[PDB]
């Protein structure tokens, strides 16, 4: 049968650490989408509808790692699209139909198998609408039919959206849409909506909480205001959000992910038949290393090469060479690791 | 807009075959059109007509609320509300029946 | 006067001269010494302090002198912001001039060629009238700050009170070799 | 079999001069990415990422020379793109994955080889956005679809190795911001080290979108070119400028030879030019020029004796029968 | 452009018979000359160059298209339109 919520984020928490709370939304929202396609479709039974997720977190969050990661146990299609690169129908660039040619490709071209397939939009915040907008407010002018239930004239990836041009009909009713972006001005959006205050002798001051905790109280009135326009977000009913990496999120995932970096190295140090080895402070290092520069998880990998770039050049040559360890020192110094034979 | 002028007013057009790309004439005449829209900036146009908002002693003063009325202003649409938003009169003629 | 306006590469931004050398840390102290010119001084201080509480912070001076109490909160403020505050005489440094070019951190005081340094002990902190005894309290507080002057002159050029106290009795100018053997500046910037 | 980060080095020296650094770090890279691509990529085993490598350095430096070296000794196909070549507006999409239409038309349009290739991308600092996304995107692992080699052909670039590459003119201006003193002061700091030290920070504030930095881990620099460097180019390289103009000569009974005064003024014009040894070329064709014309002419000539009155003069070389 | 830089480079063309079995044409040596009036490269070259100046001891100054096109450079034929593979194909610029 279907698998259940649990179960969809237990195959979530192998890649993601932590974000249990967008992790929940994700799971039920896809074990919504799958009881919908198997509901019967005639007679008496009630006609279902989709419920979309618009997921806010910041830059380097786990937004587009949250589904690629749930792509993998999906069973059915599914894509990610950049909204940067739409543009209104009329002006050079990719249309939204290029989403459905995308998702279509994924399935050998079945049709049946697209209009029930999942759909993730990332930069979703930069189409924001703050004349003719042709990269923001038009895009998702464009998006609002497309979200909802229509039927798209896509092109056979090929070519352009041209009005000489073949076509092939695809219902977008049953198709879920998972929105996301980093909206980094929205936190002050939310302080200057529940810190209003004011001003004078008369007037009362109210008290003056970071972008994670602002996140989880966001509301349709801060995303209006920030550029959203209300006819999208009434399409995108769900809105689950990301808490900001600390440094514990960063050591968590550098060791406890199936493919975390340290056991990227560590299996490519297994290739050459060497045991590598990661001091608890040499982690820790490199998490106050990546958040001070802020990065983020971003810088993680970065931070492991160039400390381990001059032993990766002495591997193959170096034999009885049984165990690398990399301690605080090679990681806070320019130092190299201890070479134990 | 220009475009739909033609279209919903009667004309013949000529569109594909069932098949691949003779194009077949369809006479739009006896087509009915029914357009929608959220007109957005809509209520703000009709409440500027209808409320002056000005300023001094000679002006009657009207912003003691907030928030426009879309439902009561909605209500008292008129073509000059629609071309000021951005229809042109050509295409509101076409359109008589504004619900 | 125009002050020109010039073009940081970073996109483009567009400064008076003066802002953007305070991008580079420069500060200037030119003409006389008053409440808002030291303040002036003093929020650039503190600015600079925030944007970089490591970096040097270097304190052009070209002043004949001034207020000594606007003076001062240029001092405390040296004194106080984490950073290194370098002073380069400029033209001249007479007067809280010179005490704010000796003022600068040991080692880091320069002065260029041909400027002149002069040391003296403080005129009118302001007028000396109404009776006696105002005149009494007046003159009571000029003796103060003439002897503070002095002591915080002689901290900063590793002399005894008495040297200064003889040295800033009349108007003493000093070329920057003189000032450096006397302990005001450091070091003489030539390249 | 596969070659070790240090034999890499060694056959790439042969035909790049200096720049060891990079050469190591390239070396390094590109050896770790060719083992992971022989990992067990099933079962429960761990998906192992790519590494990829930022070259910064002068024009001239070699870089684009680098990428191709490794990529000859390492028997896998190499394309050279231009991130200048991409425009804002338009299909950033469409002509971004045409470059792997020249990469698969570079191996007979054979995914196999393409999809574990190299693609080395010009001028990444001269997009200072959405030629940036589009790049990122496509550095990332994506399926891109282009047309047949005459049904469309499906391209996975998970396995791809990118070297990016480009002279950041301002970027050491942005480090001296930070690491220096300052900048306009008397005392402060008045003006390839500098770019060993690059952190992130400075490649965004150059204008980089920092998702881009997040998947450009290797940074490597590139030192410019010496008077000294560019003499080795034309002499000890595989293809060596007076190698080849030599075996022009030689091909005919006439010995071609340049003196060391020649050869040091020849270098020194090139790098009067602010483009390396790219220049080397044009200068030593039209010093050659002079006979390369007059020796189907000349009868009875053994040698030719290009001396540096020739590069620096309006001089004939001197013609020995 | 990149079906003609296909030919200018080392490949085998395919092409139709000697009367009406096609024929493996191996490019290799076919040496290619190619020409035209480049109208915009004037300006390319002098949006390179022509930095003028101000001043008096500075030099200030019909555009001189004969030694504007004696100092082309590569990058500049790649600002007209070309793409860069073709001119590393085409080293003689005359
Ligand atoms: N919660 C997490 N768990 C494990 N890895 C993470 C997490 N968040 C980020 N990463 C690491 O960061 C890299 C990219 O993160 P990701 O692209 O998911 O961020 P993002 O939310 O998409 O950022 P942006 O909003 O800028 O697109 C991944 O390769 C992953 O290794
Ligand atoms: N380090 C080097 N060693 C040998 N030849 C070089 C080197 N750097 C540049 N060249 C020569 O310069 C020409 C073009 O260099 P290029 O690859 O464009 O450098 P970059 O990619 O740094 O701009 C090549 O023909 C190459 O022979
Ligand atoms: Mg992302």
């Amino acid at each position: 049968k279907l698998p259940t919520p649990a179960e969809i984020v237990a195959n979530l928490n192998d890649h993601v650490i932590g974000q249990e709370q967008a992790k929940k939304a994700l799971a039920v929202s896809v074990y919504n989408h799958y009881k919908r396609l198997r509901h019967p479709k005639a007679g008496a039974n009630v006609e279902l509808s989709k419920s979309n997720i618009l997921l806010i977190g910041p830059t380097g969050s786990g937004k587009t790692l949250l589904a690629q990661s749930l792509a993998r146990k999906l069973d059915v299609p599914f894509v990610m699209a950049d909204a940067t690169t739409l543009t209104e129908a009329g002006y050079v660039g990719e249309d939204v139909e290029q989403i459905i040619t995308k998702l279509l490709g994924k399935c050998d071209f079945d049709v049946e198998k697209a209009q029930r397939g999942i759909v993730y939009i990332d930069q979703i915040d930069k189409i924001s609408r703050k004349t003719r907008d042709v990269s923001g407010e038009g895009v998702q002018q464009a998006l609002l039919k497309l979200i909802e239930g229509t039927v798209a004239s896509v092109p056979p990836q090929g070519g352009r959206k041209h009005p000489n041009q073949e076509f092939i009909n695809v219902d977008t009713t049953n198709i879920l849409f998972i929105c996301g972006g980093a909206f980094a001005g929205l936190e002050k959006v939310i302080r200057q909506r529940t810190e209003k205050g004011g001003i004078g002798f008369g007037a009362s001051v109210h008290s003056k909480a970071d972008i994670t905790k602002l996140f989880g109280i966001v509301e349709p009135e801060d995303l209006i205001k920030f550029g959203l326009i209300p006819e999208l977000i009434g399409r995108l009913p769900v809105i689950a959000t990301l808490e900001i990496l600390d440094e514990d999120a960063l050591i968590n995932i550098l060791t406890e992910p199936k493919n975390a970096l340290v056991k990227q190295y560590q299996a490519l140090f297994g290739m050459e038949n060497v045991e590598l080895e990661f001091e608890e402070g040499a982690l820790r290092s490199i998490a106050r290393q990546a958040m001070e520069r802020k990065t983020g998880a971003r810088g993680l990998r970065s931070i492991v090469e160039r400390c381990l770039l001059d032993t990766m050049y002495r591997l193959p040559d170096l034999k009885g060479l049984k165990k690398v360890v990399v301690g605080k020192a090679v990681i806070e110094e320019g130092r190299e690791p201890e070479l134990v034979f | 807009q220009q475009a739909l002028l033609k279209l919903i007013e009667g004309t013949v057009a000529s569109v594909p075959p069932q098949g691949g790309r003779e194009f077949i004439n369809v006479d739009t005449t006896n087509i009915l059109f029914i357009c929608g829209g959220a007109f957005a900036g809509l209520e703000k146009v009709i409440r500027q007509r209808t409320e002056k908002g000005g300023i001094g002693f000679g002006a009657s003063v009207h912003s003691k609320d907030e928030n426009a009325d879309i439902t009561k202003l909605f209500g008292i649409v008129e073509p000059e509300d629609l071309i000021k938003f951005g229809l042109i009169p050509e295409l509101i003629g076409r359109l008589p029946v504004i619900a | 006067y125009l002050v020109p306006t010039v073009i940081e590469q970073s996109g483009e931004r567009a400064f008076d001269i003066y802002s953007r050398l305070l991008k580079e840390r420069i500060v200037f102290l030119v003409g006389p010494v008053t409440d808002e010119s030291a303040n002036l001084v003093v929020a650039q201080l503190l600015f600079l302090e925030s944007e970089n509480p490591d970096k040097d912070i270097f304190f052009y001076i070209n002043s004949p002198g001034g207020s000594v109490t606007a003076g001062m909160s240029i001092y405390d403020t040296m004194n106080f912001i984490k950073p290194d505050v370098s002073t380069l005489c400029l033209g001249q440094a007479a007067s809280m001039g010179a005490f704010l070019l000796s003022a600068g951190e040991k080692g880091k005081r320069f002065a260029l060629p041909n400027s002149r340094i002069m040391i003296h002990q403080p005129l009118i902190s302001g007028g000396l009238g109404g009776q006696a005894s105002d005149i009494e309290i007046h003159a009571r507080e000029l003796l103060k700050i003439k002897e503070k002057l002095n002591r915080l002159m002689a901290k900063h050029c590793d002399r005894d009170l008495a040297d200064l106290e003889r040295d800033t009795d009349r108007d003493n100018f000093m070329s920057a070799e003189e000032a450096k053997e006397y302990g005001l500046i450091d070091q003489i910037l030539e390249n």
